[PDB]
């Protein structure tokens, strides 16, 4: 199988007048996708009685 | 955590290609199989030649 | 007799650098109009692997009048009222700048990473004013 | 219906590194001699671009008598008493360590930048001893 992976957008507010670049945290959203996969097939006989 | 925070679906595996055998224990009856006349567990190559059942 | 050492009971232990030497987070939403228990706002987001130490709350005076009857709650989206319950620092008679007494030391899970200001109670005249919220925290 | 979110509605959001991981300022004033209120004293000083999140004021026993009655504010060169309002945390019979509970989430203004201590009320026998204070606040 064959994952993928995606990354969302950012969310938050604009940390307005005072406040840091170390105190306030945001996370960065993150998810998955996995593509399974199988063998498959087809044939097709030919004999000699219907052949000549 | 708030860093860069990976997903647990998205971690990645590996699978190693040297695997394992089940042990044996050859043979205790090995030094006592021979062809010639003096062995305990006689062996006869008699029908390794022509023919025969 | 089988008060042990905590579950720390082996490690040495922390100093300058970059680890948890304690954060803020702090907002500053903004009333205006009336006033009624269907208002709802984020003032800061909070991470996932925290532990609170102390939120302080100042707001201005929200409703003037001779009887007030304002009344906040601050809290996230699993419990509305986790922080404070039933606030009435937005009154005009009483003092600002409360301290948080419940729920302080406890680890932050997800979907619980955002502070709401839900008003309890109806503003007998609303005024327009401001509230402040400041949440202090770490990370390991 | 009309409390939107915050001025504060779009952005991520603080953790580990330089930022404004609150951050103290601390001065030991010593008062000696006769104490009256003609007294004034800068202990610590502040940036201009910070919020306070909180004031703590410890000191020794100033006022040794039976019905004692010094009294300190503490404040700025714009407001004299902007922090705390009539202490009294000096005397011999009380206890010390008071919190500050009036202006604490504003932005320091220029000229603003040096927390002074002034003697409200004379003291009735003055004493040898020492004022703490700790200002917490935050950088953007």
């Amino acid at each position: 199988t064959l994952n993928i992976p995606l990354f969302y957008k950012l969310g938050g507010a604009p940390v307005t007048g005072d406040t840091p670049i170390v105190g306030n945290e945001t996370p960065l959203d993150n998810y998955n996708c996995g593509v399974p996969v199988a063998l498959r097939g087809k044939g097709v006989a030919i004999t000699k009685n219907q052949t000549f | 955590m708030a860093d860069f925070s990976l997903a647990t679906a998205s971690q990645r595996k590996e699978w190693s290609n040297k695997a394992h055998m089940e042990y044996v224990r050859r043979s205790r009856f090995a030094p006592y199989i021979r062809n010639t006349e003096n062995s305990i567990f006689q062996g006869y190559s008699d029908l390794e030649k022509r023919a025969g059942d | 007799m089988p008060a042990t050492n905590s579950a720390q009971a082996r490690l040495a232990a922390p100093g300058h650098g970059f680890g948890g030497n304690v954060k803020v987070s702090y907002g500053s939403v903004a009333f205006t109009g009336t006033i009624t228990t269907a208002d709802a706002a984020t003032v800061c987001n909070l991470p996932v692997g925290a532990i609170v130490l102390g939120v302080t709350l100042e707001s201005d005076d929200l409703d003037t009048n001779a009887t007030p009857t304002i009344t906040l709650n601050v809290g996230d989206a699993g419990s509305a009222t986790r922080y404070f319950s039933a606030s009435t620092v937005a009154q005009a008679g009483t003092s600002s700048s409360a301290p948080a007494t419940t729920g302080l030391l406890w680890t932050v899970t997800e979907g619980n990473t955002a502070v709401r200001i839900a008003v309890a109670n109806n503003a007998a005249t609303s005024a327009d004013g401001s509230v402040r919220v400041a949440v202090t925290y770490y990370l390991p």
